[PDB]
């Protein structure tokens, strides 16, 4: 009921600067200048008509005959000259529309009119606008690229390849006939995880994306939690195939629980769903899954494996140049200091990670804005390691 | 018995910032490169044939 | 609301100074202002207090005596009036005030006062003198302030607002200067033409102050004055950057034509002639491994026609370009030749060319005999692939004179044609006098048909593109005049006015002149002409004048048909503004609306333009959209899709891309029309063997090669109407890509001219910190040898701080030297 949704906005998110200078205020007015001619553009184009032909051809023939009155239901089958439609209150119509048929558009379960009296269809409302039952591809092909992220290089060549051996050169392991949808099984610190998504984002530069954190210990009868987002990655064939990320849930859903029956049904259903689409014997499609966890202990023997889910990943804490590199891009937005004081807040830092290293620049501009606010504020120097402290790392009485 | 009709369809650019700074630089540039006879005389001075249709 | 007691208790005091400050007596004026003023003059390095006492501090100030005390007074009026501005009466104040050193007031107040000079500069007028030189001098003490406080890139605002960029090469120093020109560079492509100039010829001023030719002479390529480039040349004098800068006229194409005066000059014109351009991509390819000759046929992937085959020769030829190495074409070429029927011996030969073109010494034996071959098509198609082989390459004796003797002016008109499209080719960017003198009588020639001098018209603009040829233009004029209006305007005479535009390209202001001689043509013709030279003149500035004008023509009906004019309005509107990312993406995002609700004529042309925004860039929505497209109701939107397709794919070899080529090969299998330019737009996607792209802008992607662009526009200008004249004749036509067939990998020289394996660190590179002019970012280091494609989007780096490059731009060629620290 769903293939594409239409994307003409975010005009250019390539502002250089992002900041108030000359540079930026230019690329301003050549966007807004384009607004302006693509508006005049449009509206002299609509407005100095080609020709003047009757009425379109429109109401001469169509409109009348499709009526003043009319009434919405869905459609329901189809047949070679007639269309089987289930209209509002449980009705069924078997017609046979002529008039303003648009078959591509039409579809199976689709929201078309019926012009009362006569009940015939005579249109269908493309937009419909209640495809709202499993919404997974609404944040799909997510904005974020690679330079959002820095100094995972290693990570970010290793993921790369692994999800560039499709797209990119498939006819190399076509020919060795292969096609493996191995994912990724993506470990790392609880300090991190939604890295494990900024990494991912890499490869949502390509193609869409889907996301099932959380899920459930599928208590559900007919389970399909997986079966379900196999149905989605099949959808995702349908569109262009997306990538499932499913961290935490390749932990908790598929725990290497160690008890064997009377386990939450999970371990029987769920992790034989999950090796079932990681395997290639069964479902085709450029879909892979990348299994991003903190627990790598908890990994089952099932999705151990790199027989059916190769590509094992480790992410690890990010070293000195990296954490330069992260505040350098959580700061960039903010102009921190004029000093630049960089290097002694993590000179004799240690583990310390990505979303720490988040909040201490949000909380650096919130402590500066509480009453110290002086733009660059000058106290910036100490106050972001003032509040790098923040205490809030672990607390528990003492046990020593 | 005249129309004095006119079809335009007409609508004038909505040049707003940099086009009107252009065109201030245009103005730079551009700067240098009945009465008596509809007063007394109203037509009820005439003279009619006798064949005149008249209240 | 209740305030803080210390904060309530200040200004409670400052409530009793401004109130001994208002009283009746001066006597006690001048101490409450040298109390106050300290004071104020203290959290710049308060004001909150002195908010609603602005009437009384204006009294207060135009009360003050003349002197000491009136100007304190203007000057506390300015600092406070950065609040209390409802206008610039900071700078009122300012002025009437001491003129002193001000910087001392606070980095807010000295901003504050750098910009309302920068609107005071701006709105005095003409006539007005007198207050320019204080503004001028209070620029020149908040630059140096600028310039310590890391804020050169708003000094470079307000003395580019203020129009002083000649005064900033003088205060900038080395240590920042690097930042300030890349600000300088970005802000060119969107400034309007007479400060795009200034700002480019500053820019060339602060780097040959700084002896940074290289990139200087990037700089002056957009500026497009050989002249400027020939006196930097001069200018610049040591070894090294004598070669770089010959590597960089040579990767240009155009040849600079100098004296053997200098040294090593026969390295610099052969380097300049691109004659190991051959050789050193031939020697690439093979260390890539990509030299087998990919076969059309597992192209087509037939796991599952005279015109077909032709087509298939044609792709087979762009995968194997550049190369010289297809036995296909080569040991039964001539019995391909034969098989083949009707006009397409030509483009096979033509084809074969390609194969060899950049390949002088083999290209032209082994089409030495094919010359002699007994058809007269075949006979023009191996003169028309001497001329692709010579094309793009200088040669010292340059053959392709001597060969194309005969043939020049020769009666038959194939052989005419065939000669004098490889002349355009071998000369195009020449600029020869020779060869114009040689190449413009046959234009003159009446026997000629019309086709025949459309031809020579785009040999003659391609050989003289960006030169403002005054005896071509007056030769394209007279022979239009002598042409005939009703058999002009037909189908073919459009090839007169893209010889004026190439001729005319990137210039703009002069067009006015040609427009008004071109003023007597008929409505049909003259709107379609004016319209092309004037685009083409005006491209790469991002005029959006001209382009709404252009959107305003093709908003008309035009229902003989004069509306095919609206066809280049469609492809002048991604030709004046496709330099940038922005210009082309909203563009593109126009040319949805074309095709959202236009005329047929209007999404014939649109697929053209949006080929010319992205070519051999495959864009994910272009390519998306195209496809959408692909299968519309009118087949020449079809075709125009088809090979839009072909050319943002082009030199990419885009797997999924090839893919969707093929899924459409099996959708259009049934109609051969649409069959065999599915297979071309494969041919282009892997022409070359993606090792050589299509898109016209090189030296970092912000460079307009006039040669590239124009043969690309003349393949578009071709394509506006390929529903006629690729189904009749114009099989030659598409040959034009040889001067937009650059390659696109790393080649490393030394100082002693030796390809050098040094690695280097390649990924994505686009902006992540926007805080300044710094240098585009580059991630995902995916470091390899120095052979590595360069696509757009993604840049390479050195992977190490040791050898040092010639110039930070790395594409084409570059010499890498030891640096110093080298360990
Ligand atoms: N190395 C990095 N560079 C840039 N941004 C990062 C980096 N690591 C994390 N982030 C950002 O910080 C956010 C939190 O990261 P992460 O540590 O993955 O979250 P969590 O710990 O909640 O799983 C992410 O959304 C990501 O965008």
């Amino acid at each position: 009921k769903k293939t594409k949704g239409p994307d003409a906005a975010s005009k250019l998110p390539l502002v250089t600067p992002h900041t108030q200078c000359r540079l930026k205020l230019l690329k301003l007015e050549r966007i807004k200048d384009y607004l302006l001619m693509e508006e005049e553009f449009i509206r002299n184009q609509e407005q100095m008509k080609p020709l003047e032909e009757k009425q379109e051809e429109e109401r001469s023939k169509v409109d009348d005959l499709r009526g003043t009155p009319m009434s919405v239901g869905t459609l329901e089958e189809i047949i070679d000259d007639h269309a089987i439609v289930s209209t509002s209150v449980g009705s069924e119509h078997y017609v046979s529309i002529l008039s303003f048929v648009d078959k591509d558009l039409l579809e199976p379960g689709c929201s078309v009119l019926l012009n009362h009296k006569v009940h015939a269809v005579i249109g269908v409302l493309m937009d419909d606008t209640d495809p709202l039952v499993t919404v997974m591809k609404v944040e799909k092909a997510p904005q974020e690229t690679y330079a959002d992220i820095g100094g995972l290089d290693n990570q970010i060549q290793e993921i790369k390849e692994s999800v560039e051996l499709p797209l990119t050169h498939p006819e190399y392991y076509e020919e060795m006939g292969i096609k493996p949808p191995k994912g990724v099984i993506l470990y790392g610190p609880p300090g991190t995880g939604k890295t494990l998504l900024a990494k991912a984002v890499a490869n949502q530069t390509s193609a869409t994306f889907l996301r099932v954190v959380g899920s459930e210990l599928i208590q559900k009868y007919l389970g399909d939690g997986p079966k379900l987002v196999r149905e989605l990655f099949r959808v995702a064939e349908e569109h262009a195939p997306s990538i499932v990320f499913i961290d935490e849930i390749d932990a908790i859903g598929t725990k290497r629980y160690d008890s064997n029956s009377g386990g939450e049904r999970e371990i029987q259903r769920t992790m034989l769903e999950l090796l079932n689409q990681l395997d290639g014997f069964d479902s085709r499609g450029d879909v892979k899954v990348i299994m991003a966890t903190n627990r790598i202990e908890t990994l089952d023997p099932a999705l151990i494996r790199p027989g059916r889910i190769d590509r094992k990943i480790e992410f690890p804490l990010p070293d000195e140049k990296t954490k330069k590199r992260i505040f350098q891009i959580h700061t960039s937005r903010m102009t921190l200091a004029d000093d630049v004081t960089l290097d002694d807040l993590i000179m004799a830092k240690d583990d310390l990670s990505g979303a720490d290293i988040k909040a201490i620049c949000t909380e650096a501009g919130l402590m500066a804005l509480r009453e110290r606010r002086m733009k660059v504020t000058n106290e910036d120097f100490k106050k972001s390691k003032e509040n790098v402290l923040y205490k809030k790392q672990e607390g528990t009485p003492e046990g020593l | 018995e005249v129309p004095k009709e006119k079809e335009k369809e007409k609508v004038s650019t909505a040049v707003l910032s940099i086009t009107a700074k252009a065109k201030k630089k245009e103005k730079e540039k551009e700067k240098k490169e009945e009465k008596e006879k509809k007063k007394e005389p109203e037509p009820n001075f005439q003279l009619l044939d006798n064949p005149a249709r008249v209240m | 609301q209740e305030l803080s007691e210390e904060d309530k208790q200040l200004q409670d005091e400052l409530e009793m100074l401004v109130e001994r400050l208002g009283e009746k007596d001066t006597s006690l004026y001048r101490p409450a202002l040298e109390e106050l003023r300290r004071q104020i003059r203290s959290s710049t390095t308060p004001l909150k207090f002195l908010r609603p006492h602005y009437g009384k501090l204006k009294e207060i100030y135009e009360n003050m005596a003349p002197g000491e005390n009136k100007r304190f007074a203007a000057d506390i009026i300015s600092v406070l009036a950065m609040t209390m501005s409802g206008e610039r009466e900071c700078l009122k104040y300012r002025l009437v005030g001491s003129q002193e050193e001000l910087a001392s007031w606070g980095h807010e107040y000295v901003r504050h006062l750098a910009g309302e000079v920068a609107k005071e500069w701006q709105e005095l007028d003409d006539a007005e003198k007198v207050q320019r030189e204080p503004l001028l001098t209070l620029v020149k003490e908040i630059v140096p302030y600028n310039m310590a406080h890391n804020a050169e890139h708003e000094a470079c605002d307000l003395l580019m607002e203020i129009e002083q960029v000649d005064m900033l090469e003088k205060d900038i120093d080395e240590n920042a200067y690097a930042k300030v020109c890349l600000y300088l560079t970005s802000c060119v492509n969107y400034v309007p033409e007479p400060e795009n100039s200034a700002l480019l010829r500053c820019a060339l001023g602060v780097f040959r102050k700084f002896s940074r030719f290289p990139e200087a002479l990037r700089l002056a390529l957009m500026l497009n004055d050989m002249e400027l480039v020939e006196d930097i040349f001069t200018s610049c004098k040591d070894v090294v950057v004598q070669k770089q800068m010959a590597f960089m006229l040579g990767r240009h194409g155009v040849f600079l034509e100098l004296s053997e005066d200098v040294e090593e000059y026969e390295d610099l014109t052969e380097i300049m002639s691109n004659v190991q351009l051959n050789s050193n991509f031939l020697a690439l390819a093979r260390e890539l491994d990509i030299m087998e000759p990919k076969v059309p046929d597992d192209i087509y992937k037939t796991h599952l026609s005279a015109r077909m085959n032709l087509a298939s020769s044609f792709v087979n030829g762009f995968v194997n370009a550049a190369f010289g190495q297809d036995k296909l074409l080569t040991d039964d070429g001539n019995k391909w030749l034969y098989k083949n029927k009707d006009h397409g011996m030509l483009s096979a030969a033509a084809s074969l060319g390609m194969i060899l073109l950049w390949d002088v010494d083999g290209g032209l034996t082994q089409i030495d005999k094919y010359l002699y071959s007994s058809e007269d098509y075949i006979k023009s198609g191996a003169l028309l692939a001497c001329g692709i082989v010579n094309s793009g390459v200088r040669n010292e004796c340059d053959p392709a004179l001597a060969l194309l003797s005969d043939y020049v002016l020769h009666n038959s008109n194939t052989m005419r044609l065939g000669s004098i499209f490889g002349l355009g080719l071998a000369y195009a960017g020449s600029n020869r006098e020779d060869v114009l003198t040689l190449l413009l009588p046959v234009m003159g020639d009446s026997k000629s048909s019309m086709e025949v001098a459309g031809v020579t018209a785009l040999a003659c603009g391609m050989i003289a593109v960006g030169s403002c040829n005054g005896d071509v233009t007056s030769t394209i004029l007279q022979t239009i005049m002598e042409k005939s209006e009703t058999e002009l305007k037909d189908t073919y005479a459009r090839w007169l006015p893209l010889g004026l535009g190439l001729n005319h390209l990137g210039k703009g202001e002069a067009i006015e002149a040609i427009l008004a001689a071109l003023e007597v043509v008929s409505e049909p013709f003259r709107s379609f002409a004016n319209t092309l030279v004037d685009v083409c003149a005006y491209a790469g500035s991002g005029n959006v004048l001209k382009v709404q004008q252009l959107l305003h023509i093709c908003s008309e009906h035009f229902d003989a048909d004069m509306g095919a004019h609206q066809g280049v309005a469609v492809l002048g509107i991604a030709l004046i503004a496709m330099g940038e990312e922005i210009g082309a993406e909203m563009a593109l995002r126009t040319f949805g609306h074309l095709l959202r609700y236009g005329e047929p004529t209007l999404r014939r042309a649109v697929p053209l333009a949006l080929a010319l925004i992205s070519v051999s860039n495959p864009r994910l929505n272009i390519l998306d959209t195209l496809s959408k497209f692909s299968h519309d109701a009118d087949p020449e939107v079809s075709y125009n899709s088809i090979f839009a397709m072909g050319m943002v794919g082009s030199g990419t070899n885009n797997a999924r891309l090839a893919a969707m080529l093929r899924q459409l090969a099996q959708y259009h299998a049934k109609d051969p029309n649409n069959l065999f330019m599915v297979r071309l737009a494969q041919g282009l996607t892997h022409l070359g063997k993606g090792t050589l792209t299509l898109c016209p802008y090189h030296s970092d992607r912000q460079l307009m090669s006039q040669v590239a662009v124009a043969g690309l526009l003349t393949v578009l200008v071709s394509f506006l109407d390929v529903r006629n004249i690729i189904l009749g004749k114009s099989h030659y036509v598409l040959y034009g890509l040889v001067a937009a067939m650059q390659p696109r990998m790393l080649v490393t020289f030394d100082e002693e001219l030796r390809p050098l394996p040094v690695s280097v660190r390649v990924g994505q590179a686009v902006d992540v910190v926007g805080q300044a002019g710094k240098p585009k970012t580059i991630t995902g280091f995916q470091t390899h040898t120095t052979p590595v494609l360069l696509a757009h989007g993604e840049r390479a780096e050195l992977a190490t701080e040791e050898f040092l490059p010639v110039t930070p731009i790395l594409e084409g060629f570059v010499i890498l030297r030891k640096n110093p620290n080298y360990d």
